[PDB]
């Protein structure tokens, strides 16, 4: 509801995302009849207001209960990313750790920025990682930029999937 | 495409109806202006607006809301500049030169306040535009007044079986005049000469949204979204349905062609009708049009002015150049009907065995649910389900409890909550239940609070049971969602 | 509605006020016009074109031109009055009258009733009965026009007389009978019918700011039938006439403003007028008449403008434009060749030492008036030719506010004010063919001085004509007829060995609208009013003393300063004393308060209008915003256009409050120039009670 | 004439951001920006589009001629968005990082695809349908208006760049053909036919130029908010329909510029565009005001007054048979003086007073003129006027001096025209070896040292005592805008060495020397240490500016996500009337807004500093290129661009020094 990023507001029917009839195929919402495969990204509709969303079963528009927004090994504040980003053998593994285990997209993006600085901007992996960090932070155009800049360097399946 | 849009304005306020929207050269020198007596946004500021070309030039304030504003002629010998007669309550205002000129009032007959609700004019001798036109009016007090073309003497009072809503008139005064008054009581009445009672009624079945008089046949638009063509005699001739709600209609005309059809405004942003032979009156519009007036505006003879719902203003110039889906059965179907044709007895026996086992297991699980009172629907007719609303460390748990019986209340009931006293904090676990009136849903709220500092969910059971007894009449279960709190 | 399409007739030289007349000769009437060049020409439209019926060799400046007959005979005898005489021609041009009527300076008005003559002057007024001196009068104020009621529909001979100080002095014989009040200086007045009204006599005057009235003057009391007070059409009423254009049949009123507007009023109400035709002419429409001059049968208006373009507006509506422009092609060929010939001749004569370059003198029609609704003078220049540029040089802090109707382009030079005296230097260019130039000048309360205007026309030998105007010290006051005597009046009395002429000339130098001629009586009282905030300045003075009672306090200070300065300019050694009421300063503060409050409220509203629009663009502003801001949304345009001027009002009010503080404590005795900035932040906070406490405490 | 149609739109249009074009292919529509970073499309209702960014240039055109639909290019100050509309897809989305101040769409010269050439702060980029940077160059200052006009025939359209430097530069792809020195920032440009194009400044002066020749111009009181060539009387020759600040829409001729058609709107004029709108196979004239009123059109006494003025002049010349002598003449000497001003003394021939002086010059003054007005006690036969032009541009002073006596009402107006030559402030002095600027450029010239001396006398204010022998010689000049120094050294070998510490001064001198000797190519050996060190400092700082902005944007995205979560949570707590938790959410929202506002302040501060640094870099590349005439210019420009895209700063300075 509160994140608006689509350019158009009344796009032509057929050019935006926003069969058996409900007399045959069951439905989860008014439209979007039941599917055959649940991925953790299926929507099957969109709740209009915030009142319409809190007052609805928590797994009506998602494949898991809907939210309001979407000892330790090493201490993130302690280690200085400026030092790890000088050596990529440690840098890539440590970034994967910070981004996928600790889920701290900010320190991850800091490490990725420093590491891309070090590698002089000519390796697609750090570009795709920065793009993933941006996409997590909600900046879809600053992430599209990095995915596009990575596709120009090495065309790989992952970059096409991220960019789509 | 058959119209040239001269002006399609979107954000000027104009709220008038096709009865109070008249066009004439109220000043002279052969150039036509458009008078519209409108109430403004609502019944606050009725102001006669005059339009000349593309933009407003003057809005005269009115005392009350104009029920109509009709233009007629007032000089048979050497016609002068015609004036505009507007109506407001018991007052009729004659405006010569679009200036406040004269005021006449209805004869107060037992203060008792009367109102005029519709005006329409009718010719005198020759049935042309160069002759004079006698006025017709309808009142809320059940009268219809045919007056001299200049409104200084009452010429014909007439009684109406019901309050009128729309008027129309045909014919010549002395020879014969036909006064079609479409009333609010769901009917029309054609009043003719020397009627102590109107003597002519016609049913339609509802209240009409308008009417149009073509040369011979008469047209009426039904509130149920249709057009019905009658004859003046009283016999229905033809009917047609409209794909939207009829907002307003008027009498289109084109003397260089001879086509005289109906302009029906619809709620689907369209004007649409099927004439006798040709397919005309087909025009779209951004916003639903509420008033229409086809006439000679400025200098051209085929202008069409329209006022839509949300104010606005539309001007269109008319150009003079006017099998079944039976499925397909693949090889799988034939192979399997073959295996059933050969070995149907094994399938039948194994299905009967599996069905006996299924009845056994279902009776087993049903007896267990009866035993543990786990059913939220099962004398003592009750039903209960629970809803959790909220995503934070506090949830509104609302129990919808309903007594489902013909007529008997349920007095002694209580609700208990069985929960984890570590994870959840319910203020009132046990509470009584009001007298459940049969047929009514009682929503009983509670506030659960997640006490777990991490994200830990757990079930919450709700037992509805009588006070005296100790066996739950029924139970409900609620999987409390994750905290998402702190 | 009236649509009198325009048409042009012969163009004559530059003309004065009401110097065009329609001789009836229902056929086309024939026009007669004067000119600043002595030519007085009569002509007419025959079949659409002009014919010079007759013309007189140039003499003096034709300041007035009326038509009358000796008896009640058809009034065809045309009387003009050029310098100080009166010439009189018959309708065919044969002269029959030459009255010397030797005056002092010149003639600026005249009226003929049969043979009776009423001729005015700067101050002198005379009445003759067939050139025999019968009555004389010397009004203390300038005269604008003179009229006489119809001595036939009425019995006696009671001539009205319009004075420039907003009083109609209805006099009989050689003494004033009584007075009438009029809002605005009356410049024209005429009987509002071909006879003067069915109800005996009826006057119809027009003022200088634009206003008309129907003062019916009885034997001893004037009754105001009604009045037109201009609502949006400010301008000097130069000429009026009665004529029935609309089909109502009785009669209508035609009036010509100074900016060019030509208005028509009808009396369908039987008491009140209504406007029918409002059309501008881009000059000073100096004379108006109704009738038919060409293509008889159709009614029309004939208007003579300032440059001499005798145009008409007719009632009836290609192959003529090309014809006129081809005739003009021939004319331009011949005339351009002739003028280039003597252009080269004059250049050939530009190498001789004995030779001396003459000058092409021209006439400018300036009008330096004071607007009352605002506090801004309105300077209006006019030239018969087209202006090439106008310079505006000043010695006073002055705000040349740009007006909308203007089209010139300004260039404010970087005035010094230290090496020279130029506190302001501006330049308007008028890069078109412009005749008139209207421009605002906003003055401050205490500063005074000269204001020059260098006007250059588009005549080939280029010349610049300088015109000087005066910004008086108290240049924001204006004369009124009465004051309130209950308000706190901080009086000031000065006594010395000056004469009456000296004190009167000082007051003229200080007060805006006082006539310079020392009044006869040696004891004179002028009641003024401050046009920015209502504070009167009742000034009563004699040969020996002067008293100036004024609601305001700062006006007393300015009067004291300027009067002492003049006395020391002549070394009179006057003594000045003053008496100040303690509630007067609080009263002036109570007057100033609402304006400051309104300005600050408007500022705090324009602070929010922007964000409010930013939100309504998204939401629509019908469902989320509390109407305390929906009001702001509806008034946004007004808020913006008035915040365009808000800071000027703020600076004026702040300077005024500062000077009021200074002068209050100066009359108390001390100087507070140290604490002068200390009140600025108080004004920025502006608690009314705290402000008054600041005034009375420190 | 009369508006063929008139529609009132429910939104407020942005001034220059209006375009029209067929977006469905067979249905023209009107695109126009709006406040709150939106764009609406009138289809024949209105369809909105969320840019969420202050548009600065909008345009429709054919970006790929394979299909027919028109792309909609919405240039934000920091973006660029081609956007198919019939499909909710975009043709590309680039970030220019310099700006989008003016955009024009069309085929450049000798390029095979319709570009999307754009312009911001000292930058010019042109893209294809895919978004590839094909065209790139750098101009003097900020670009305010671009146009695609075809000079010198050849059929291949060049580009017109209206800089804030007051100039109109014509850029053939990779070249700079000509420049036209105007007087104000060129805020509108439009091509009519061939090499005719109309320009609109900020003085309000609208004009028409043919291949560097100006046919006409007016200077009104309002500002031309838009101009557009369009035929209105059906002659083939198109008029120049301009929309003024008050609402006056005027269609004027192009041969002389006299008003043919006139109309008025309710508010200021935003856009005037051409395009079929009623679907009847004929182009029209759509005019859109700021208030949202759009309307579509389809295609005497003054001469008698001037005749009467001729008669008046006849009368004046015949009557002779405030008077003044007939041999009165004005001698004006334009010198320079230190004790900071180019002095112009106007003097009369014989005891006649110079009462007031009007100077009409283009951009030298604040305003359009300058009035000297000596006080009554300062009236003499001579008056000295100080002038301080802000740019080394030759200007023509149109003097109108008033001659007359001490007490007069009508003075004579003697008109004159003098010229402040280019490089007027710099005054000839004596050399000071202690304060000679260490910066220097050397280059070669053809011959004729005396021709260079005549160049000096033409483009400098030398005193009359001067004299220069053919031997090698040094001429020094103290600047009068600042106390700088200039040293021109002409060697006997025919070499030239300019020793000014200002680089723009060296560029101006070398370019004037080139254009004076009809030179098509020139290469310099240049060195400006003081400027180069500062440029290196800025280039160093740019990277850290980038990093700080990245970190701040990350943090602000985090906090914005937090704030949206808290909005949802507060709505939830309020829907169950739980007021303690609702008030706690509202407190947390207040605190987060305070922190985010601090972050916004610091981010915008660093961002404006970043824009300053980028403009410094681009202007430095342009200053390097501008120092060399001809084919070396774009060579140095592209070389520096490639040396900065690879962060090879040392190579950048190497190619700026000698290359
Ligand atoms: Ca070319
Ligand atoms: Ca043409």
């Amino acid at each position: 509801i509160l994140d608006e990023n689509a350019i158009a507001q009344v796009p032509r029917p057929g050019t935006s995302l926003k069969g058996p009839s409900p007399a045959v195929r069951p439905v989860t919402q008014a439209g979007r009849p039941i599917t055959g495969f649940l991925r953790p990204s299926t929507q099957s509709g969109r709740p209009g207001t915030i009142e319409q969303a809190i007052k609805t079963p928590r797994t009506a528009y998602t494949a898991r209960p809907i939210a309001s927004s979407s000892g330790p090994f090493i201490n993130l504040s302690r280690l200085n990313l400026a030092k790890y980003a000088q050596k990529p053998k440690l840098a890539k593994a440590l970034f994967e750790y910070i981004f996928h285990h600790e889920n701290d997209v900010k320190t991850a993006l800091d490490l990725a920025a420093l590491s891309t600085e070090h590698s002089q901007y000519k390796d697609w992996w750090w570009k795709v990682q920065i793009g993933k960090c941006y996409y997590r932070l909600g900046l879809y155009r600053e992430a599209e930029k990095q995915f596009k800049s990575a596709l120009k360097q090495q065309e790989m399946v992952d970059t096409f999937l991220y960019l789509a | 495409s058959k119209w040239l849009d001269s002006l399609s304005d979107s954000m000027a306020n104009i709220h008038t109806f096709s009865a109070c929207l008249a066009l004439a050269d109220f000043h002279g020198d052969g150039e036509y202006k458009l008078a519209m007596g409108d109430l403004g946004p609502d019944g606050r500021q009725p102001r006669l607006k005059v339009l000349k070309g593309h933009t407003l030039v003057s809005q005269k304030p009115l005392p009350d809301l104009p029920a109509a504003a009709v233009t007629f002629l007032m000089a048979s010998h050497e016609p002068r500049t015609p004036a505009l007669a507007i109506a407001s309550g018991p007052c009729v205002y004659v405006y010569k030169n679009l200036k406040p000129y004269f005021k006449f009032s209805l004869p107060s007959l037992p203060r008792r306040q009367t109102v005029i609700t519709t005006m329409t004019t009718l010719k005198k001798n020759l049935a042309d535009e160069d002759a004079v036109s006698c006025l017709v009016l309808g009142t809320e007090n059940k009268e219809l007044l045919v007056l001299d073309p200049e409104a200084f003497t009452i010429l014909a009072k007439m009684s109406l079986p019901s309050v009128p809503a729309f008027l129309e008139a045909s014919g010549q005064f002395d020879v014969e005049f036909r006064l079609a008054a479409a009333c609010r009581n769901g009917s029309i009445y054609i009043l003719r000469r020397d009627s102590k009672r109107p003597k002519y009624c016609i049913e339609l079945g509802a209240q009409p949204v308008g009417l149009v008089g073509v040369h011979k046949v008469l047209v009426v638009g039904s509130n149920q979204d249709s057009l019905h063509g009658f004859t003046y005699k009283g016999k229905r001739l033809w009917t047609v349905q409209m794909p939207a709600a009829i907002l307003a209609m008027n009498l289109l005309e084109q003397h260089s062609r001879g086509l005289q059809a109906v302009m029906a405004a619809l709620a689907n942003e369209e004007v649409r009708i099927y004439h006798d032979k040709v397919l005309l009156n087909v025009i779209r519009t951004p916003e639903a049009v509420t008033s229409l007036c086809f006439g000679r505006y400025g200098r051209e003879d085929n202008t069409l002015i329209m006022t839509t719902l949300g104010g606005g203003l539309i001007i269109k110039i008319l150009k003079r150049t006017a099998k079944l889906n039976v499925p397909r059965k693949t090889r799988l179907y034939v192979d399997q009907t073959l295996r059933e044709r050969e070995a149907g007895t094994a399938m039948h026996r194994t299905f009967q065995a599996d069905l006996y086992l299924l009845r056994l297991r279902a009776a087993r699980a049903y007896v267990q649910a009866l035993e543990s009172s786990l059913s939220p629907v099962s004398r003592e007719p009750l039903k209960l389900h629970a809803v959790v609303q909220g995503l934070g460390p506090t949830f509104k748990l609302t129990l919808h409890l309903q007594n489902t019986s013909t007529a008997r209340p349920i007095l002694g009931l209580v609700v208990c909550f069985l929960y984890n006293e570590v994870l959840y904090a319910l203020p009132r676990a046990f509470f009584k239940v009001p007298l459940l009136v049969p047929g009514l849903n009682y929503p009983l709220e509670t506030f659960v609070k997640s006490l777990s500092d991490k994200g830990i969910s757990d079930i919450i059971k709700v037992l509805v049971l009588r006070e005296g007894q100790s066996t739950p009449l029924l139970s409900a279960h609620i999987n409390m969602p994750m905290s998402e709190g702190l | 509605d009236l649509n009198l399409n325009r048409a042009d007739y012969l163009q004559v030289g530059v003309t004065s006020q009401k110097t065009m007349k329609l001789l009836p000769a229902r056929a086309t009437q024939k026009v007669v016009v004067g000119d600043h060049d002595g030519i007085v020409m009569c002509f007419g439209m025959k079949k659409g074109e002009a014919v010079t019926v007759f013309k007189t060799l140039p003499g003096q400046k034709i300041a007035r031109l009326e038509l009358g007959g000796a008896l009640n005979t058809p009034q065809e005898k045309i009387f003009i009055a050029a310098g100080s005489e009166i010439r009189g021609f018959t309708k065919r041009g044969k002269q029959f009258l030459s009255f010397e009527t030797n005056l002092t300076e010149s003639i600026k008005a005249m009226h003929i009733s049969g043979s009776d003559l009423f001729l005015s002057a700067s101050y002198i007024y005379n009445h003759y009965c067939d050139c025999k001196d019968q009555h004389y009068y010397l009004s203390g104020d300038k005269i604008n026009d003179v009229i006489c009621l119809p001595v036939e529909r009425l019995l006696r001979e009671v001539p009205v007389l319009a004075c420039q100080d907003r009083v109609l002095r209805v006099l009989q014989g050689s003494d004033v009978t009584y007075e009438i009040e009029v809002p605005g200086p009356p410049t024209v007045l005429a009987l509002h019918n071909g006879n003067g009204g069915d109800s005996g006599e009826d006057l119809l005057f027009g003022t200088s700011d634009g206003k008309l009235g129907l003062i019916q003057i009885t034997t001893s009391k004037p009754i105001h039938k009604w009045e037109i007070r201009n609502e949006k059409k400010r301008g000097g009423i130069l000429c009026v006439d009665s004529f029935d254009i609309v089909g109502d049949g009785v009669k209508d009123l035609l009036v010509g403003r100074d900016d060019g507007m030509v208005e028509v009023y009808g009396f369908d109400n039987a008491n009140e007028p209504v406007l029918r035709f409002d059309h501008t002419l881009s000059e000073s429409v100096t004379s108006i008449q109704g009738g038919c001059v060409g293509k008889d049968g159709y009614d029309e208006i004939v208007v003579s403008t300032y440059s001499g373009w005798i145009t008409g507006l007719t009632t009836e509506p290609n192959q003529e434009m090309q014809n006129k422009i081809s005739s003009l092609r021939s004319e331009l060929e011949q005339l351009q060749y002739k003028v280039l010939q003597e252009r080269e001749k004059y250049q050939q004569s530009s190498q001789s030492s004995k030779a001396k370059s003459a000058v092409p003198s021209f006439s400018v029609n300036d009008k330096f008036t004071l607007n009352k609704d605002d506090a801004s003078y309105s300077l209006i220049l006019e030239v018969q030719t087209a202006i090439d540029n106008v310079l505006i040089q000043s010695d006073v802090p002055i705000d040349l506010l740009d007006v909308d109707k203007n089209s010139a382009v300004v260039s404010f030079s970087s005035c010094d004010s230290e090496s020279n005296d130029n506190f302001l230097l501006a330049t308007y260019r008028c890069q078109a063919n412009t005749t008139r130039l209207e421009l605002k000048i906003r003055s401050i309360e205490g500063q005074y001085g000269t204001l020059q205007a260098y006007v250059t026309p588009r005549i080939q030998p280029k010349t610049c004509q300088v015109r000087q105007y005066h910004i008086k010290p108290l240049s924001l006051h204006q004369r009124t007829h009465f004051i309130d005597h209950d308000r706190p009046m901080n009086t000031l009395t000065l006594t010395g060995q000056f004469s009456f002429s000296e004190l009167h000339s000082w007051v003229v130098f200080c007060m805006p609208e006082v006539p310079e001629k020392p009044p006869a009586g040696e004891c004179v009282t002028f009641y003024f009013q401050n046009t920015f905030l209502d504070t009167q300045l009742e000034s009563t003075y004699r040969k020996g003393e002067g008293v100036f009672k004024s609601d305001n306090i700062s006006t007393i200070s300015i009067l004291k300063d300027v009067l002492s300065k003049e006395a020391t300019k002549r070394k009179i050694n006057l003594n000045i004393s003053y008496e100040i009421n303690e509630v007067s300063v609080k009263h002036t503060l109570k007057l100033i308060h609402p304006k400051l409050e309104y300005q600050l409220l408007l500022a705090k509203k324009v602070q929010l209008i922007d964000a409010l629009k930013e939100l309504q663009v998204h939401e629509g502003n019908t469902n989320f915003l509390i109407p305390e801001y929906r009001c702001i949304l509806e008034e946004a345009d007004h808020l913006q256009e008035e915040y365009k001027k808000q800071p000027a009002h703020l600076e004026r009010l702040y300077g005024m409050i500062t000077d009021l503080f200074i002068d209050k404590f100066k009359f108390k005795g001390t100087n507070v120039k140290t604490k002068v900035p200390l009140l600025l932040e108080i004004l920025d906070s502006y608690d009314q009670n705290a402000l008054i406490a600041f005034f009375d405490a420190a | 004439l009369q508006p063929v149609f008139t529609l009132k739109l429910r939104h407020k249009i942005s001034p220059r951001m209006v375009a029209v074009g067929r977006y469905d292919g067979t249905h023209p529509c009107l695109a126009a920006a709006t406040q709150a970073g939106k764009v609406f499309i009138h289809n024949p209702d209105v369809s909105l589009l969320n840019i969420n960014q202050t548009v600065s240039c909008l345009t429709a055109g054919v970006l790929n001629p394979e299909l027919g639909y028109d792309a909609l290019l919405v240039g934000t100050q920091t973006n660029l968005l081609a956007y198919d509309v019939y499909n909710n897809s975009d043709l590309f989305y680039r970030e220019v990082a310099d700006g989008a101040s003016a955009i024009v769409l069309g085929t450049l010269g000798d390029i095979t695809s319709p570009l999307a050439i754009i312009g911001g702060n000292c930058a010019l980029q042109g893209f294809n349908h895919e978004g590839n940077d094909l065209f790139w160059t750098v101009t003097g200052d900020n670009v305010h208006s671009l146009a695609l006009c075809d000079f010198d025939g050849d059929g291949k359209k060049e580009l017109l760049v209206g800089s804030e430097d007051f100039d109109i530069r014509v850029f053939k792809e990779d070249e700079i053909v000509a420049e036209m020195s105007e007087t104000e920032i060129i805020t509108s440009l439009c091509p009519m036919y061939g090499s005719r194009f109309g320009y609109a400044l900020s003085n309000g002066t609208v004009g028409v130029y043919d291949k560097t020749a100006r046919y006409w111009r007016i200077k009104s009181k309002n500002q031309a908010m838009s101009i557009h060539a369009f035929d209105l009387n059906s002659d083939g020759v198109c008029e120049l329909i301009t929309g003024w600040s008050n609402g006056k829409v005027d269609a004027r001729s192009d041969r002389t510029g006299e008003v043919i058609f006139k109309d008025n709107f309710s508010s200021a004029i935003a856009g005037v565009v051409e395009g079929d709108y009623r679907m009847e196979g004929c182009q029209q004239l759509i005019c859109c005001s700021v208030d949202g009123e759009i309307r579509g059109y389809l295609p005497i006494r003054e001469l008698s007054q001037k005749k009467q003025n001729l008669l008046l002049e006849l009368r004046n010349y015949e009557e002779n048979a405030g008077v003044i002598p007939a041999n009165t003449k004005h001698h004006t000497a334009l010198s320079v003086s230190l004790g900071a001003h180019a002095e112009l003394c106007i003097s009369t021939s014989n005891d006649t007073i110079i009462r007031a002086v009007l100077i009409f010059a283009e951009g030298v003054f604040a305003g359009e003129s300058h009035v000297v007005h000596p006080s009554v006690h300062h009236l003499s036969s001579s008056v000295r006027i100080p002038i301080t032009p802000p740019k080394d541009i030759p200007v023509d002073l149109h003097l109108k001096t008033f001659v007359g006596y001490r007490s007069s009402t009508q003075f004579h107006v003697f008109e004159l025209t003098r010229q402040l030559p280019r490089f007027s402030m710099y005054a000839l002095t004596s050399p000071d070896p202690a304060s000679e600027p260490l910066s220097y450029v050397n280059f070669i010239i053809a011959e004729r040292a005396q021709r260079v001396v005549m160049w000096l006398n033409q483009n400098f204010l030398l005193p009359e005592d001067t004299n220069i022998q053919n031997a090698p010689f040094q001429v020094c000049f103290t600047s009068l805008r600042n106390g700088g120094q200039l040293y021109i050294k002409i060697k006997l070998s025919g070499e030239i060495t300019v020793n000014t510490d200002d680089i723009d001064l060296a560029g101006d001198i070398i370019q004037s020397m080139a254009s004076f000797f009809a030179i098509e190519d020139l290469q310099v050996e240049a060195d400006f240490p003081v400027y180069f060190e500062e440029l290196r400092k800025v280039l160093v700082k740019v990277d850290e500016y980038h990093s700080v902005h990245q970190k701040l944007s990350a943090d602000m995205a985090d906090n914005s996500n937090l704030i949206r979560s808290l909005l949802v949570q507060a709505e939830d707590a309020r829907l169950m009337r739980d007021m303690k938790t609702m008030k706690n959410r509202y407190k947390e929202l207040y605190d987060l807004n305070k922190d985010l506002l601090n972050g916004y302040k610091i981010r915008c501060n660093n961002h404006t500093e970043l824009l300053g640094s980028l403009k410094a870099v681009n202007q430095a590349i342009q200053r390097a290129g501008h120092l060399r005439v001809g084919k070396p210019k774009n060579q140095v420009i592209t070389a520096c661009r490639d040396a900065i895209r690879s962060n090879n700063i040392n190579m950048l300075f190497r190619i700026m020094r000698v290359g």
